[PDB]
RNA sequence: GAGUCU
């Protein structure tokens, strides 16, 4: 009865970069940071797989 | 070109014109259409020279046919264009302008010399007020400022009787008139009558100036510039950008302002304009000249078009981007490249993969040289095209040059010398460098895209230096610590671990093999596992008393894999070395064993063979990482539910108002920190001994072969700490502050963190990664400071003939011996003849190296402490002797003469601070302190032996300690210190002093989150200076009304009770004071700030009761970041805020008079009847209880020691041991291995200078601090020839100051303070004779050390002999 | 100014 509000989605504390990391829940914050930053640096290949 | 030394002086107006080859009288640069030097412009050809080689402007005289010909038409000399960067110029300023470096750079120089304030001089410069230069009648005083109104007074009344003027003219005439000989005498003679400290400081500095000013050949006139020199054009170029745009230096823009205002000034003086207009122009000239020299110093820096300020001349000398640090102490280099590195596990330790196309561009001149010799190319242009086409013949020649021709490889950051190593190149197919895995540790190079720089040693000297010194195979041990840096990691450890480790039966148990080759036969044949227990015949070679190897054959009970590994093992090592399951820590000892038994060659081959087989068997194993490998204990949810209830209990008692917020905070962290231990102990117990196997008998168990466990147990990668976060419990996370978050993460990475647990984890993630970027600069700046002081220090002598050294007791601190005597004393010349206990036969000679053989004998006879020859104690003037330093830790043998110890020492200290700032920070997430030191449990039986302890028995019947630095020893049967502990103040001992205890007995017990104030007498409590609201506060509860009192400190205290000291005074039943037994001290314990008190006024007490409880909040996890400031402060020799007081002279104490709380000590020694008095604060409760036989350097006030007070009272050896122990304790907390000799190196440089007290027979006399080396060379001649002996006192210096104190100004200006160093050297007329390494690195000479040591001393005999 | 190795 004391509850006033609730988080809308499970994803809201994270960014767009970090939302695309699967199993982010099992990754260290330090490595997750570099992973989201390197995911941006990923050159697109000849065949989009 | 070749020369002896460099000198700095002021530029005379006459001297400036000598450098000039014409006056720039116009600001014009170039004609916009015909792009040429303008008529007497900034880029004039008539003055600075021709643009092309040997070509005048008009083009009348061309080439060398007309050699030294000055054209009549344009007026331009037919010479090389080289003359344009070399010839200078000048500007004849119509009015004098002060030099800003000799005005603003404090001390003011112009003001210090005139004894006239800087404010007063500036008023004259900007024409606000006149200054009297020489008042004829002394009505008007000299150097008295007269305001514009006060000038009008004297003008009508006196007129010619006074000569007061205004502007830089007045300050220059003021500097002209002053006589240095007459004023200097007067300052000397008039210092006698007063004799204070700041007069004698400033008047003596003025005498030093006046004397140095005369002897330097400088005149005070030259402080003010009448002439302004011009920089050569090429050094401030106007060059064309590719497009039509041009580009120019910021100096051209500042020169143009100066010339415009100087030319306009000349015209306004021609026009005889009013003085108002003339003054404005003189102000603007000063501004433009001061902006040219140093832009941002006097006022707002003059900005150009970009909004940034214009870069001045001073700027191109000063700081980082100055010539010194960027273009002279460091350089861009030819025959260099870089690339992304990758593994080369096929390579040998002396090899590196060097790409084809890199090596082609790198070794170009050597190819053109072979192509002419083989007769393939006629000229170099022909050879150039052969290489450009990449002909088949060229690859073959490239291959020919590179054989037996080393290349240097470098990584950033270059923390220590092993950051550059030499290798023999192997040409490869791709574009990527292949690096040897074993040297990866030295470089700190992981292959995740690191880049490494390539350098070609061109000269034959350099090829030999690369191969002899810097080769990878030559550099195995670390220079920091006598241990191998070349040590297998990752797969290699895991592979030998998997090989050696045994397992229950397995395939083929209890077999019997002919040799290590039949073990490889049954393994490869597939009839035996590597883990099968088997009897094997192995023949081990153990070395005899002489060099000869003795062969011994025996049946050995080892596994198949252990037999196979013996094949790698060279002959010389026992079989016992490969009989254990090998991990990283053991494999490191294998190469250290092998290095000391066999040599260099065997270790290099052994290290490789270990690498090869280690990788191979790692791959065979198929060790992997799955989610099932992260076993969680079944009893985790059980532990958390118990621990949650425990923490809920303190939080519910906090709502009641029994426990406070600070108490709960520390108490909750202890419950969770022990719960993390409980879960992790359950995890490693359910992980390590989980494998339960059925042997051919029935059933037994062994260590688990869980893949992750093997990886952490072997030490290949990870540790038990990491496995907590994976399988067990994540733990307490650290706040960005450093303090610990109260809610820890229960979950682990296998189970997954929820939304909040991640959000909490990020606090600690970012703070770690933040220190990796930011705090590395504080640490790396330490590396820099340490190098600049130790730089010049080199092994000069074989043996100094000194008999001195530092006594090295073994570091037995905290139960287990942290560092044996053996480790600390290894590779050090025995100072004094140290024999065995029975003093009747010498055991070790005075002048002998400490080899591992001698060190083993020290443990046999149980040598407790050993006096050892140190670097500090060396009596060498020039540098240090080989004996005092001892063994080169990197080489494992006596150090060579010529090797540069200073830089090696600075690097070894600086590196681990710097790199560990990046290590447990990227890796760091969680906090893991366990500072809950509640109680000491003694482990061996012993008699209890306390030292520096003064305790008192309490009502309970318990020995309560009332002394701060109490130590507890553990004495064995014969009488030697085995264990040592720190017992704190107000601690309860189980047994007193001398009593026997058993093993596993709690000998001491106390509360860690509180620092109690305990009494020494019984009676009643009295409140003194404890007014509510001013000094303390008060808060009550309910029904009854228990109130606690909290003492406010100067932060939470009003101005009313500032000088009031709050204390709980002891009284008896009558109401009078209670004297402390055997002293005239009425009992009074002073309570400090934030001191919580439960007992209110009027409470009966016994001796040993706790009066107040001072909170002890230190929940910060000590990483490198919190300890490095301590290390910086120790090396910089800073007194703390509360230095402990020490006795200056040995003798009988008598307490004296008092100043309203503050104590005096008129101590009158037995021999020295003359007294020594010294003031003491009120609140410092003293350890010494007066009337006592106190010696030099006895702790009077408890607290931290100033290193100055240590050196001053207890000599050099005391302060050396204070710095070594205190600094090294910080590195020991972090597990960093640095030999004491490296700290001792820098301490020696800190103990450089010395102040001369008594007069000498030279020109030292009194007050003048000179280097130690110099005064001793004088004392050698004085002791023999006679005349007045010079009494002395060695002074301690911080790093930053000792670096600037060096006589070499080029070393000083290259370090820091470039603006100040150059001005103080210029006025003293100092000459730097280029002593140290920085000086020769700058001038581009051979280092006067290392290989060039021999060459520099050969020049020095040429100088002596005629 | 946006990155890469520490
Ligand atoms: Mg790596
Ligand atoms: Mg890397
Ligand atoms: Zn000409
Ligand atoms: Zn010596």
């Amino acid at each position: 009865d004391q509850v006033d509000y609730m988080d809308v989605s499970t994803q809201q504390v994270v960014s767009v970069g970090a939302s695309l990391i699967p199993f982010l829940e099992h990754d260290d914050a330090n490595r997750a940071l570099m992973g989201a930053n390197m995911q941006r640096q990923a050159v697109p290949t000849l065949r989009a797989d | 070109e070749e020369f002896d030394a460099i000198k700095i002086a002021l530029a005379s107006p006459d001297m400036i014109r000598s450098w000039s080859f014409g006056e720039v009288k116009k600001p014009e640069t170039i004609n916009y259409r015909t792009f040429k030097p303008e008529r007497d412009g900034l880029f004039c050809a008539r003055i600075f020279g021709p643009v092309k080689d040997y070509e005048c402007l008009c083009g009348k005289y061309k080439r060398l046919k007309h050699r030294g010909v000055i054209c009549e038409k344009c007026g331009v000399e037919v010479t090389q264009t080289k003359v344009r960067r070399e010839r200078m110029g000048h500007i004849e300023l119509a009015s004098p302008t002060a030099h800003i470096w000799f005005l603003k750079s404090l001390p003011s120089r112009i003001g210090l010399l005139l004894d006239m304030p800087l404010r007063d001089i500036e008023r004259v410069l900007y024409f606000e007020s006149y200054v009297v230069i020489e008042g004829g009648m002394t009505n008007l005083e000299r150097q008295q400022i007269l305001t514009e109104e006060q000038y009008l007074d004297a003008l009508e009344e006196f007129g010619d009787e006074f000569d007061a003027k205004m502007g830089a003219e007045a300050i220059q005439a003021l500097l002209k008139s002053m006589d240095l000989e007459q004023e200097c005498e007067q300052l000397r003679e008039e210092l006698n009558e007063t004799n204070s400290e700041t007069k004698r400081k400033k008047l003596t500095k003025r005498i030093k100036l006046l004397e140095a000013f005369v002897q330097s050949g400088n005149k005070p006139e030259w402080m003010i510039l009448t002439v302004l020199p011009v920089l050569p054009p090429d050094l401030r170029p106007l060059v064309p950008l590719d497009g039509g745009r041009f580009a120019t230096s910021d100096l051209n823009d500042l020169y143009r302002r100066v010339i415009n205002r100087n030319n306009r000034l000349k015209r306004l003086l021609d026009l005889a304009a009013p003085d108002i207009i003339v003054r404005n122009e003189k102000r603007m000239l000063q501004e433009a000249v001061d902006a040219l020299l140093d832009n941002g110093r006097r006022g707002r820096a003059i900005t150009g078009s970009n909004k940034r300020p214009l870069k001045s001349l001073a700027d191109m000398i000063k700081g980082k981007q100055g010539r010194f640090r960027q273009n002279l102490l460091g350089k861009r280099v030819d025959y260099s490249g870089r690339s992304v590195i990758t593994v080369g596990p096929y390579l040998r330790l002396h090899q590196c993969g060097l790409p084809k196309k890199m090596a082609l561009e790198l070794f170009k001149p050597f190819i053109y040289g072979k192509l002419e010799l083989r007769g393939l190319a006629t000229t170099i242009k022909a050879a150039k095209k052969m290489v450009e086409r990449e002909e088949a013949v060229v690859w073959d020649i490239l291959d020919e040059v590179i054989r037996e021709h080393p290349v240097l490889l470098n990584r950033a950051p270059t923390l220590h010398r092993l950051g550059i190593q030499a290798f023999e190149p192997v040409l490869i197919e791709g574009k990527a460098i292949q690096l040897h895995p074993l040297v990866c540790a030295a470089y700190n190079a992981d292959f995740d895209g690191d880049q490494m720089a390539v350098h070609v040693p061109l000269t034959l000297e350099a090829q030999l230096e690369a191969r002899a010194l810097m080769m990878s195979t030559n550099n195995i041990l670390s220079p920091a610590n006598g241990e191998p840096i070349i040590v297998p990691s990752q797969d290699v450890v895991l592979g030998l671990y998997y090989m050696t480790r045994d397992c229950v039966n397995a395939k083929g148990e209890g077999m019997v093999l002919t040799g290590p080759k039949e073990a490889e036969r049954l393994y490869r044949s597939g009839l035996a596992s590597l883990h099968a227990r088997v009897k094997v015949r192995i023949t081990e070679y153990e070395k005899d008393a002489n060099g000869e190897l003795v062969a011994k054959t025996s049946l050995k009970d080892t596994t198949v894999g252990r037999a196979i590994l013996w094949m790698i093992v060279p002959k010389g090592l026992p079989y016992s070395i490969v009989n254990q399951a090998l991990g990283k820590k053991a494999i490191s000892k294998m190469l250290n064993t092998c290095y000391r038994i066999l040599g260099l060659k065997p270790t290099v081959i052994f290290a490789d063979q270990i690498m090869y087989t280690g990788f191979a068997y790692a791959a065979r194993s198929g060790a992997s990482v799955g989610i099932d490998d992260m076993v969680i204990p079944e009893k985790k949810h059980e532990i958390i539910s118990e621990a949650e209830a425990e923490v809920a209990e303190i939080q519910e008692q906090f709502q009641s108002g029994l426990v406070t917020a600070g108490e709960r905070y520390n108490k909750v962290i202890d419950i969770w920190a022990a719960a993390n231990d409980r879960v992790s102990k359950a995890m490693m117990d359910n992980l390590q001994t989980e494998t339960v196997i059925n042997r051919d008998g029935q059933e037994e168990k062994q260590v688990s072969f869980n893949s992750i466990y093997m990886m952490a147990d072997s030490g290949a990668r990870g540790s038990a700490a990491q496995i907590r976060q994976l399988a067990g419990m994540r733990g307490l996370m650290a706040k960005p502050d450093g303090s610990i978050i109260e809610t820890p993460i229960t979950a682990n990475f296998r189970e997954g963190l929820n939304v909040l647990q991640y959000f909490i984890s990020t606090h600690g993630a970012r703070k770690g990664l933040a220190d990796t970027a930011l705090k590395t600069a504080n640490s790396g700046y330490l590396t820099r400071r340490l190098v600049d002081v130790a730089q010049d220090l080199v092994v000069t002598e074989d043996d100094c003939g000194t008999h001195e050294g530092i006594m090295m007791t073994p570091v037995i601190e905290g139960g287990d011996v942290k560092e044996p005597l053996r480790d600390r004393v290894l590779g050090r010349v025995t100072a004094e003849d140290v024999l065995k206990p029975g003093t009747a036969d010498i055991l070790v000679p005075r002048n002998t190296l400490l080899h591992e053989q001698w060190c083993d004998l020290l443990e046999e006879n149980s040598v407790d402490a050993v006096k050892v020859r140190s670097v500090v104690s060396c009596d060498t003037d020039f540098g240090v002797c080989a004996h005092c330093y001892g063994r080169d830790l990197a080489r494992g043998h006596i150090i060579n003469k010529g090797e540069a110890i200073g830089v090696i020492a600075a690097q070894s200290i600086g590196e681990p601070g710097t790199q560990l700032t990046m290590r447990t920070f990227h890796i760091g997430g969680a906090a893991s302190r366990a500072a809950a030191e509640s109680s000491i449990q003694v482990k061996n039986k012993g008699s209890i032996k306390l030292s520096n302890v003064k305790s008192v028995v309490n009502s309970s019947g318990k020995l309560v300690i009332t002394s701060r630095n109490t130590e507890l020893k553990l004495i064995d049967e014969f009488g030697r210190t085995k264990e040592s502990y720190k017992v704190p103040y107000g601690a309860v001992l189980a047994k007193g002093d001398g009593e026997q205890v058993a093993g596993g007995e709690t000998v001491a017990n106390w509360d860690p989150h509180t620092m109690p104030v305990i009494t020494e007498v019984s009676g009643f409590v009295r409140f003194t200076d404890m007014i509510d609201g001013q000094t303390i506060t008060r808060q009550t509860d309910e029904l009854t009304g228990l109130s606690s009192l909290v003492v406010l400190d100067s932060a939470e205290r009003t101005a009313g009770g500032k000088d009031l000291r709050p204390a709980l005074k002891i009284v008896d039943a009558q109401g009078n004071d209670v004297l402390i037994p055997g002293t005239d001290m009425p009992a009074q314990y002073f309570l400090p700030g934030k001191a919580i008190v439960q007992l209110e006024d009027g409470v009966q007490i016994s001796s040993g009761d706790t009066l107040a409880r001072i909170p002890q909040e230190s929940g910060g996890t000590k990483d490198i970041t919190g300890g490095l400031p301590r290390v910086a402060d120790l090396f910089e020799a800073r007194r703390p805020k509360e230095p402990a007081i020490l006795a200056e002279i040995s003798g009988i104490v008598s307490f004296g008079k008092e100043t309203k709380g503050k104590r005096r000590l008129v101590i009158t020694p037995v021999d020295g009847s003359d007294p020594y008095e010294e003031m003491i604060p009120k609140w410092r409760q003293l350890n010494v209880f007066e009337g006592e036989r106190v010696e030099r350097g006895d702790v009077i006030s408890d607290g931290p020691e100033a290193p100055h007070d240590i050196l001053r009272l207890r000599g050099v050896h005391a302060v050396t041991r204070y710095i070594v122990n205190e600094v090294q304790d910080v590195y020991r907390l972090q597990g960093v291995k640095i030999n004491d000799k490296h700290i001792e190196v820098i301490v020696r440089q800190m103990l450089r200078k010395a102040t001369i007290v008594n007069a000498g027979s030279s020109d030292f006399l009194e007050g003048e601090q000179v280097e130690y080396s110099r005064v001793k060379i004088a004392n050698r001649e004085l002791e023999a020839n006679g005349k007045v002996g010079a009494t002395y006192s060695r002074d301690l210096l911080g790093i930053t100051k000792a670096s600037l104190a060096t006589e070499s100004f080029i070393s000083a200006a290259s370090f820091q303070e470039t603006t100040r160093v150059l001005t103080e050297a210029a006025v003293a007329g100092k000459r730097d004779e280029l002593r140290g390494l920085k000086e020769n690195v700058i001038v581009g000479r051979l280092i006067p050390a290392g290989t060039g040591y021999a060459y520099h001393q050969d020049r020095m005999r040429r100088r002596a002999a005629g």
